[PDB]
RNA sequence: AAAAAUGAUUAA
RNA sequence: UUAAUUGCGAUAACGAACGAGACCUUAACCUACUAAAUAGUGGUGCUAGCAUUUGCUGGUUAUCCACUUCUUAGAGGGACUAUCGGUUUCAAGCCGAUGGAAGUUUGAGGCAAUAACAGGUCUGUGAUGCCCUUAGACGUUCUGGGCCGCACGCGCGCUACACUGACGGAGCCAGCGAGUCUAACCUUGGCCGAGAGGUCUUGGUAAUCUUGUGAAACUCCGUCGUGCUGGGGAUAGAGCAUUGUAAUUAUUGCUCUUCAACGAGGAAUUCCUAGUAAGCGCAAGUCAUCAGCUUGCGUUGAUUACGUCCCUGCCCUUUGUACACAC
């Protein structure tokens, strides 16, 4: 509270790979020009959602299936900053379908 | 209360949104309004909108109880 | 490694509980011939028996072919622990039985026709010679049941 | 620094990540001797990049692979590629590279997977079958 | 088989009318010069219309083509 | 000869390989040359591999399995009848125990007895059938140093196999004793014999 | 077919005298020659690389192979 | 056994009904002037020898 | 001169500890032997009936010896195998676990194994020591 | 130049 | 000539469009960039455990430094048949070799035109016209039963007929996933039990834990010994558990016992050209319980052929037709 860091961790998922990858490069950008030394953007492995179905909704005909795929994409960022300089980056950069989740990490 | 927010905005170029241009025609066809009318009409709406091409497949019986199908195009259309 | 030379005290095709169990097969596969007793009670009758486990059924003496005997007709005076049995909690007396060669059919035939005698699903099943564990009959065992 | 050098073999879906440093002829596979590689059938396969070019050199260098993925006889292909991209890379950084030529020469002249990955890879299933090519049997009538 | 369609050959030729003098032999410039005389959605046409490029080159260096 | 000291044990047997290459670091590929022309470039005993597992492309085009070794292309193909398909460690051991028992019997190169009994049962005439009609006939035809080998690793193959089917006898002395047997000439081969049949059958369609 | 799995002493004084000068000896040439069982052949084989009047060449299970000593 | 080796010096079509024969034409190793066009099985390539039983037919089904 | 069980082949390594492990009386069956089928998935009991389970202390030490920790359960994945279910497909079916405990257990009192407090058994003191000379005479046997 | 027959009514 | 109405071209056509291609996803290459206790390696720097003139390991970013080869994912590069040699209405192209990670459109898919079929679905739909029914209902619930019923015929399959094997011990390796706090999901570890399972706890809303899913085939060492045998495990009897209100018509799992056909299968017939066939298991879907099914995934990994129009068909052109419900 007393300009003392709180050890804080960001991460971003979303299915759109530009808009996220927008947030991440933003948060960045504003991390070096308030001079932040930090843990850049660790992509996580992509995780890809699948469904196979029938695409006949009755059984007849040749069994063709279909699979339809999800791609989630996630980020997580190690930032280390005051609560007057968390609270300005948390309330900008942020762009419809990315979730931001920020968390104060104690380890 | 108070988070969940509703907005309502207008839409640009309305001509080039097939959702508006089926539910117009439909509520023409519900008017009564003839088919082959409704169908050139909502064609030529959407080509001077300024799209590059138009497509409308009206399915069903029509003035008999054999089915069929007819289509309206103009401009171009890609398929894959 | 032993290379055991023996004289003409092989003993050849012999009479255990009824039944001909036949030399020039390991005690434990040849145990197997007597109804009621497969590998795995064999086996364990034959090491709780003491005795090697390579000897063709033929190099048994009379004493420990009795002992096998006299522990296949009494597993539990042997420390067999009784989940082994054949014949766990019956209907008679509810004493944990083994049932042996000539028995086993017996006992079989006895429990059947309780089945068919209490008019259960299943004793009925048996008596019309269909299948009794809830098999489909629609396309399986048709040339013979 | 101790002069080092680390590089890979890969097979289907086995890699065997090699440290190649200066030493006294320490030839290991997941901390165990090269000489203890299973299967014995195929432990020669692993004896290849040692029998060909020579172990003379190999009294300088040292090797510790370290194998994950795959299955048996794959780990054993890229432990031999792992083993024979280290030697490659050590002689380049390290030595003059005429010696990595006759290197080059002697793993490429018996077996070309000594240096590179088999480019041979798995074709994914297709429904209405229960392989790639592969489909369920068709009835008539 | 390996036969370059419309697109490819109508692109090259115009390639060839308009920056002759420019190109050049040999793929790898012709590939780099292809990225500003010319604007391709994809690299992989753009490797295609530059290695017709190069072949119609080569062609008319050992005498004219038609066209 | 002069073995080095290393930091990890290597055995002597095996820096003994290290002067040539070794079939399973028995026998050497040195002095083999297959003496019944029309059968040399098309068995590759030239190239010397130190054990008959290697995952080389040689179905990619028409005649590249040519330059497959001919110990490996036995190899392959012992790995048959479906509950065999894959095991080519068990076709590799199979392999380097009849090639065990061939020395044993013969004091003679197993690399040699391998590819004699393969020209010998190389087959050199075979028919092909045409006809339209209801009785189709066959017609005679010459044979491809190609589909010779072929149809010989086929052959032996094929009779180890069956002999070793339902028997006492192990697939690698049974590979073994049909290898000897083809190497010579006996007839009392399977596939000495199942050439016979064929170039009879091929004269008698002359 | 039958094979005597126990082995008395002229079976023994023939395998003594004729399993010397086999070219290959091994389980399945044991059994063909001398009407032994599997495992009376296995154990006999043993016996003799055991007393040395056999050198085996490979030492494999499943697969015995054996030849004349020295 | 008078079998006779030839070299094909020229491969010309393929012949049979499904197409399984091949048409070759083969000088022989002895004297290099007596070609013969002869039907083959398997798969050939150009330079390759033949042992042939019978060394005097003409193959058929031509063009 | 130093040597650890990484530099000797498993299966002379394990007949080795077994051999000892049984001349010496320190480790104790549990009783239940002679009785036991080792696994669900198998159908017949271990064919050794008197060195079995020397046999699988040896093996267990040995895998603990490799590993950080390791537990009953992953005790059971290992050891446990294909079953043969009748007419159906086979399946992995998991080891006794009853087995796999006493054997632990059995370790723990000759002291070859100890709490881990990561979660199972790891090697020991006297277990590493004792091990290591089981190596070291196997290797100048 | 082997053999190869048949296919109910109405229903644009 | 091309896989291609792909092009070279010819030309009463010219100039266009859709489809094909292009495109998108995925799979391979990158010691190039950007970096990462949610991925790793080294320095063992830190203590260290075990053997010893140095190796294997433990706890290793809140004990610590580095650094991205391997792992991950963003931006990119890379292949365009490049070069060379041949052949061609020498044009489109094609065939060899050399380089290269990659030269059948590099592999595999996704998407995919016009016209149509009385093709299937009214039992997916609060999509629906008409007809019928609507209070003793064809509406809706509740109990029980059936859908599984067996002289029989057929189609997908599973397990086998064994020694290239079964059994026992030991060795010991993947990839694709999924997972609970609106309630009990994936479960480690300890203890009990032959087993199936039970109990006490822990971690995981997940590159963090289950999980290195230590899968199976496989490998090595032993038992067997050509005998329907220790191959095969159908049928059947007894008992022990789990899911569920509910297990009988046996849900399934486990233990013992019984141990049938089957010794390679007539006519006939299916699928497939390289990481492919085949073997082998694993995850997901359906799921309280129930895989012998499917969708994917990886492990092991052949033989044969790079062809033809003989059979079965498909495309274009020409030709005949008494066919157009179209042989
Ligand atoms: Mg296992
Ligand atoms: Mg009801
Ligand atoms: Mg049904
Ligand atoms: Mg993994
Ligand atoms: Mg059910
Ligand atoms: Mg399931
Ligand atoms: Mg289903």
């Amino acid at each position: 509270q007393q300009q003392q860091i709180i050890k804080i961790r960001i991460t971003l998922t979303s299915t759109k790979v530009k808009q996220l990858e927008n947030v991440s490069s933003n948060i960045v950008k504003n991390a070096e020009q308030h001079n932040l030394v930090k843990k850049g953007p660790v992509r996580l492995p992509t995780k890809v959602l699948k469904i196979s179905t029938r695409k006949t909704p009755n059984g007849e005909g040749s069994k063709t299936w279909e699979t339809y795929e999800m791609r989630i994409h996630k980020r997580y960022i190690d930032l280390e900053a005051p609560v007057q300089i968390v609270k300005r980056i948390t309330q900008i950069t942020i762009e419809p379908g990315v979730d931001v989740e920020v968390v104060v990490a104690s380890n | 209360p108070g988070t969940i927010v509703l907005y309502a905005e207008r839409v640009q170029d309305r001509g080039l949104s097939a959702v508006a241009q089926a539910e117009s025609m439909k509520f023409k066809l519900l008017n009564g309004l003839a088919i082959r009318r409704a169908a050139y009409g909502v064609v030529r709406y959407v080509m001077e909108s300024g799209a590059k091409g138009c497509e409308v497949v009206v399915s069903g019986k029509l003035r008999a109880a054999r089915a069929k199908a007819m289509k309206f195009a103009d401009g171009f259309l890609i398929h894959s | 490694s032993l290379v055991v030379q023996e004289q003409g005290s092989f003993q050849h095709i012999l009479r255990l509980l009824n039944t001909n169990v036949d030399g020039n097969i390991k005690i434990v596969y040849a145990l197997t011939t007597i109804k009621g007793v497969g590998r795995r009670y064999s086996n364990l009758v034959c090491k709780k028996a003491d005795v090697d486990l390579h000897k063709r059924a033929g190099e048994l003496t009379q004493e420990e072919l009795e002992r096998i005997v006299q522990i296949m007709q009494n597993p539990t005076h042997y420390k067999i622990p009784a989940w082994f049995l054949n014949r766990q909690n019956d209907i008679t007396d509810g004493k944990d039985y083994h049932t042996l060669a000539n028995n086993v059919e017996s006992k079989l035939r006895d429990d059947l026709e309780r089945l068919k005698k209490i008019r259960a699903h299943r004793g009925i099943r048996h008596f019309w010679g269909l299948r009794v564990r809830g098999q489909h009959t629609k396309t399986t065992g048709r040339r013979r049941a | 620094a101790v002069p080092s050098v680390q590089t890979f073999g890969k097979k289907k879906s086995a890699t065997a990540v090699a440290h190649v440093k200066a030493g006294k002829g320490l030839i290991k596979v997941n901390g165990s001797p090269i000489t203890l590689v299973e299967p014995e059938i195929l432990r020669f396969k692993v004896y290849e990049p040692l029998l060909l070019v020579g172990l003379d050199k190999f009294s300088n260098i040292d090797i510790r692979v370290r194998v994950t993925g795959g299955g048996h006889v794959s780990q054993v292909y890229a432990i031999r590629q792992a083993i024979a991209k280290g030697l490659v890379a050590y002689h380049q950084k390290y030595v003059d590279e005429q010696s990595k030529n006759e290197l080059k020469k002697a793993f490429t002249s018996y077996d070309r997977t000594l240096l590179i990955a088999d480019s041979r890879r798995p074709e994914p299933k297709k429904f209405g079958g229960k392989g790639a090519r592969s489909r369920f049997q068709k009835s008539y009538r | 088989g390996r036969v370059r369609t419309k697109t490819v050959k109508r692109a090259s030729k115009a390639l060839i009318e308009r920056y002759y003098p420019k190109l050049t032999l040999d793929f790898q410039t012709n590939k780099r010069l292809c990225d500003e005389i010319a604007t391709i959605q994809s690299k992989r046409l753009r490797n295609k219309i530059a290695g017709y490029t190069t072949h119609l080159m080569k062609r008319i260096q050992k005498g004219p083509v038609r066209g | 000869f002069t073995p080095v000291v290393l930091a990890t044990p290597i055995p002597e047997e095996v820096q003994q390989a290290q002067t040539e290459i070794k079939l399973f670091n028995k026998w050497s590929f040195e002095e083999v040359e297959v003496k019944d022309a029309s059968l040399v470039d098309y068995v590759q005993v030239r190239q010397p591999i130190f054990v008959a597992h290697t995952a080389g492309r040689y179905a990619n085009k028409r005649f590249r399995k040519a330059q497959c070794p001919i110990i490996e292309r036995l190899t392959n193909s012992l790995m048959m009848n479906g509950r065999n398909n894959g095991k080519k460690l068990k076709a590799v051991r199979i392999i380097k125990h009849t090639l065990d028992i061939i020395n044993v019997l013969t004091d003679q190169n197993p690399i040699q007895v391998v590819v004699d009994a393969i020209t010998n049962t190389g087959p050199r005439e075979d028919t092909t059938r045409v006809g339209g009609g209801g009785a189709a006939r066959r017609q005679a035809v010459d044979v491809s140093p190609l589909r010779r080998v072929n149809q010989a690793i086929a052959l032996l193959t094929i009779g180890a196999r069956e002999a070793a089917f339902r028997n006492i006898k192990t697939i690698a002395e049974t590979l073994a004793e049909e290898l000897i047997n083809a190497a010579k000439g006996s007839s009392t081969s399977y596939a000495i014999k199942k050439k016979d049949e064929l170039e009879r059958v091929a004269k008698s369609n002359r | 077919a039958q094979h005597a799995v126990i082995l008395d002493q002229e079976k023994y004084d023939r395998i003594l005298k004729e399993v010397p000068t086999y070219r290959y000896v091994s389980v399945s040439v044991l059994v063909d020659r001398l009407k032994i069982g599997g495992s009376l052949a296995r154990i006999a084989l043993r016996h003799l690389e055991k007393e040395g009047i056999i050198k085996p060449i490979s030492k494999h299970s499943k697969q015995a192979i054996y030849t004349r000593a020295t | 056994t008078p079998v006779t080796l030839a070299k094909v010096i020229k491969v010309l079509g393929r012949t049979g009904s499904r197409g399984g024969v091949t048409q070759v034409r083969v000088e022989f190793l002895e004297d290099t002037s007596r070609t013969i066009v002869r039907n083959v099985k398997g798969p050939v390539r150009e330079n390759d020898i033949l042992v042939l039983m019978e060394s005097e037919r003409e193959a058929r089904r031509l063009r | 001169p130093g040597v650890s069980v990484r530099d000797v082949a498993a299966q002379d390594f394990i007949n080795a500890y077994a051999s000892f492990l049984q001349r010496q009386g320190k480790l104790e069956v549990p009783g239940y032997v002679d009785i036991v089928k080792t696994s669900s998935g198998n159908e017949m009991p271990p064919q050794d009936a008197e060195g079995w389970f020397y046999k699988r202390a040896a093996s267990v030490a040995r895998h603990i010896y490799m590993r950080k920790q390791v537990g009953v359960g992953k005790l059971n994945k290992l050891y446990g195998g294909a079953k043969s279910r009748g007419v159906r497909p086979y399946k992995h079916i998991d080891a006794s676990g009853s087995i796999n405990r006493k054997v632990l257990q059995a370790l723990e009192k000759i002291g070859i194994v100890e709490i881990s407090p990561k979660g199972g058994r790891r090697i020991s003191e006297n277990g590493q020591r004792d091990l290591d000379r089981i190596a070291a005479q196997t290797l100048e046997e």
